[PDB]
């Protein structure tokens, strides 16, 4: 659900 | 006696950013069905921005809400749909933010 992080 | 001075609340930019090898520089929190980043705004929110990275350069700031890339706009998108989107945007990202005081 908690989805706070997702590097680009 | 002292007066208030004038103060910018909210800002609606568009920043043009230039994808490296490496990538973007930023990290992007919340979506649809998310545990959302700030308060029960389920939309997008720009969560880390690199030192002198290419966001960095382009003047993205540490919990701007992302509105649109490159035309395409994100209200009511999940996690992954915005993830998909900045994946592909492509070498040249514009982006519309949005973005609070304090």
């Amino acid at each position: 659900q908690e989805e706070w992080e997702t590097v680009m | 006696l002292l007066i208030e001075p004038a103060r910018i609340e909210e800002e609606e930019l568009t920043l043009t950013i230039l994808r490296q090898t490496g990538g973007l520089g930023i990290s992007i929190a919340g979506g649809k069905g998310s545990t959302p980043y700030k308060g029960d705004d389920e939309g997008i929110f720009i969560s880390r921005v690199s030192e002198e990275g290419p966001a960095a350069r382009a003047g993205v700031r540490v919990g701007d809400k992302l509105l649109e890339v490159n035309g395409v706009a994100l209200q009511g998108a999940e996690h992954h749909e915005a993830v998909e989107a900045l994946r592909g945007a492509g070498t040249a990202v514009q982006m519309r933010v949005w973005r609070e005081r304090m």
